[PDB]
């Protein structure tokens, strides 16, 4: 696993050491920060010792402002990132082959540290700014262009570079390289030149669609999309057990999506699907910089999971998050070095889990 | 009315440790506390040295 | 070892089931509960609360203060401490406490007893469909002095009476 630390995508979009998955979505919809996100995760490992579970982070702006990659190296020392990150700038002020460039000398980088047996994530960050770049180089050696101008060879040029990420056997020494692509598409389109030539090669896609995120739901992860290829043999041992429905109970919350619209009074089933939906959508809202391990990724996704939240209303919600994590932290603490380290739940812990929940659900 | 006597048989034998047991969990984080005194000078010192 | 207090917590919640409309009991908890999620992340937030003279000291090349204030931390190093200074007012309200609370726990323990001698007594003494009145005079003089008092008043009707036991006359 790659433990993102935000709830939805160990949720629902799980990420493999190896598995390139793609963050795709709109101009200004919250696509860097899981990326940014996920780096400030790492930090459960990076303070540890077993190089095995450490994983180094190499995030490489490509076509973004100066300010803006001064603020995200303040970000990462801040939150004290910078002693495992790598920063490949190649800021819009500078010349376009550096733009061609900088992408795949950062994936030298990563490649360097997959060759000598460490763990290494890479965010390339974004790729539709290199299309730019490429399609600038190709429209000025007069090369002639294809589909909507870019360049007829735009997607060998995508290939090539995703295509130095995977994750290596036992044989070359079980060093990793895993990649984050992300595409600015133009008004929740899935359907340009670009966007499939990524989706074409990333084993998934992250849709963070618009329209969420104007409700505010910060990360906007439409469920329905996003999914993963080989996520879900990598995924947490624990989380792959208490939410097996979880994926498929989304996709029944949205096919009545368009059907409760009409105001018609329905049946009960459809009703306690809906609030348990209701619920499960607050749930997984998550407050910038603060990723959630796997050890507490599970109760909260397991309170969710099994009805006990239908008796709050829908506001408390996020206020119930913090309140059951610090009941949590406070009292049952076994519980959460429990699954730190068998990462599973057996039957008397889940047992025991259940009445944590019931405990803290009762008042 | 027999119910409602038998709910009541045990819980004063009980909430005579519930007070104690839970005052005791309140009143000693004072230590901790104190312990944040010690805390916070030391963050203030880190913080004045990262300016150094 | 704080899982006991907090089962025998809860243990009181599924008990103060049993009295509903608490007013302040459960904002104790909540107050304990405001402390005790405040102290781990007390603890869990901090560093080991000390200038690192090894590394971090070797870092300011032009030094000439972390020594003034490593001696600045080593001087209030005994910080500060607390108070268990409740040893005679805690007494006082466990004292109370435990008194009410005996109180109740012998008055509830002699009182089933006492229904119970209540059930056992109605079970065998049932004699309804035989009983004398001259009995029920023996075991209320409530009885002949309201039907005393109502004949020196003259309210020779029984009020509540014709609802649950007919008027039966012909008319
Ligand atoms: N969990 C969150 N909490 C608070 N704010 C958030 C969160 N997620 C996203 N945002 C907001 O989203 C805005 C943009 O974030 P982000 O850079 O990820 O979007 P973007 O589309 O990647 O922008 P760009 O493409 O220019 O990098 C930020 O201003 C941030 O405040």
């Amino acid at each position: 696993p790659v433990q993102t630390g935000l709830k939805a995508v160990d949720a629902l979009v799980p990420i493999g050491r190896g598995q390139r998955e793609l963050i795709i979505g709109d101009r200004q919809t919250g696509k860097t920060a899981v990326a940014l996100d996920t780096i400030l995760n790492q930090k459960r490992w990076n303070n540890g010792s077993d190089e095995s579970k450490k994983l180094y982070c190499v995030y490489v702006a490509v076509g973004q402002k100066r300010s803006t990659v001064a603020q995200l190296v303040q970000t990462l020392e801040q939150h004290d990132a910078m002693k495992y990150s790598i920063i490949v700038a190649a800021t819009a002020s500078e010349a376009a082959p550096l733009q061609y460039l900088a992408p795949f000398t950062a994936a030298s980088i990563g490649e360097w540290f997959r060759d000598n047996g460490k763990h290494a994530l890479i965010v390339y960050d974004d790729l539709s700014k290199q299309a730019v770049a490429y399609r600038q180089l190709s429209l000025l050696l007069r090369r002639p262009p294809g589909r909507e101008a870019y360049p007829g060879d735009v997607f060998y040029l995508h290939s090539r570079l995703l295509e130095r990420a995977a994750k290596l056997s036992e044989k070359e020494g079980s060093g990793s390289l895993t990649a984050l692509p992300v595409i600015e598409t133009q008004g929740g389109d899935v359907s340009a030149y670009i966007p499939t030539n990524v989706i074409s090669i990333t084993d998934g896609q992250i849709f963070l669609e618009a329209e969420l995120f104007y409700k505010g739901i910060r990360p906007a992860i439409n469920v329905g999309l996003s999914v993963s290829r080989v996520g879900s043999a990598a995924q947490v041992k624990a989380l792959k057990q208490v939410a097996g429905s979880l994926k498929l109970f989304l996709a029944q919350y949205r096919e009545v999506a368009a059907f409760a619209q009409f105001g018609s009074d329905l049946d009960a089933s459809t009703k306690q699907t809906l609030v348990r939906g209701e619920r499960l959508t607050q749930l997984l809202k998550q407050n910038q910089y603060s990723p959630l391990a796997t050890e507490e990724q599970v109760p909260l996704i397991y309170a969710g999971v099994n009805g006990h939240l239908d008796g709050i209303e829908l506001s408390r919600i996020g206020e119930f998050e913090s309140s059951f994590l610090s009941y949590l932290k406070s009292n049952h603490n076994e519980l959460l070095t429990e699954i730190r380290e068998k990462g599973e739940l057996s039957k008397e812990l889940l047992a025991s889990l259940k009445s944590a929940t019931e405990s803290f659900v009762a008042t | 009315r027999i119910d409602s006597v038998s709910q009541l048989q045990n819980v004063a034998e009980t909430t005579k440790v519930l007070f104690d047991v839970s005052k005791e969990t309140v009143e000693l984080e004072s230590e901790a506390f104190e312990l944040k005194q010690k805390v916070e000078l030391a963050h203030e010192a880190k913080a004045v040295l990262d300016s150094w | 070892a704080k899982s006991a207090a907090n089962k025998l917590d809860w243990a009181k919640v599924i008990s103060s089931l049993r009295i509903t409309g608490s007013t302040a009991t459960q904002l104790s908890s909540f107050k304990k509960r405001n402390d005790e999620a405040r102290r781990q992340l007390l603890e869990l937030q901090s560093q080991p609360t000390e200038v690192d003279f090894s590394h971090y000291r070797s870092v300011l090349k032009n030094t000439s203060v972390i020594d003034k204030i490593e001696s600045y931390v080593k001087q209030y190093k005994p910080v500060k401490i607390d108070a268990s200074k409740q040893l005679q007012v805690i007494e006082s309200f466990e004292k109370h406490a435990m008194t009410n609370a005996k109180e109740t726990e012998s008055l509830v323990s002699k009182e089933l007893k006492d229904l119970q001698s209540t059930l056992d007594n109605i079970q065998s003494a049932r004699p309804f469909d035989e009983l004398t009145v001259d009995d029920l005079t023996k075991i209320k003089p409530e009885i002949d002095a309201k039907v005393e008092e109502m004949v020196k008043k003259g309210k020779w009707d029984v009020p509540g009476y014709k609802d649950r036991f007919g008027n039966l006359n012909v008319m």
